């Protein structure tokens, strides 16, 4: 299907732009799942922390 | 004796530019690839303090 | 004797124009950067109260 010089030179690097965009927003989400882990850790550590001051 | 495919061959070469494909795509990676450092820089920063 | 190298370049000269890349690159941002003000504005404005 005729085509002009440069057009699948435009489609082809539309379609790299969103690979990279949404390769991004991948690794953002990542890092925001691990701050749940952090917050998770610290308010157990601190109840198994005061325990070991009450019981002494 | 008009040579048909010398006049096209002619209007071709003067309409036209020469782009590397791989190299218009490492550009574009390498500028929006310093944003992305400054962007988990910041949230990495936050979770420490 | 046909200037097959003169059409062309009679051709290219009545379908373009000319295009200075720094200058469609200056006024973009001037007008984005006057928004992106205003939007800093109000923000600082409403920790401030």
């Amino acid at each position: 299907m005729p085509v002009l010089l440069g057009i699948p030179l435009l489609l082809r690097f539309l379609g790299f732009l969103l690979v990279t965009l949404f390769g991004y927003l991948l690794t953002f989400l990542k890092k925001g799942f691990g701050k749940i882990a952090i917050a998770i850790s610290l308010f157990l550590a601190l109840i198994i922390g005061l325990n070991s001051i009450l019981v002494g | 004796d008009f040579d048909y495919e010398k006049m096209a061959n002619a209007n071709k070469g003067a309409m036209t530019e020469n782009a590397d494909e791989n190299a218009l795509q490492s550009d574009a990676k390498g500028k929006l690839d310093s944003v992305a450092t400054d962007y988990g820089a910041a949230i990495d920063g936050f979770i420490g303090d």
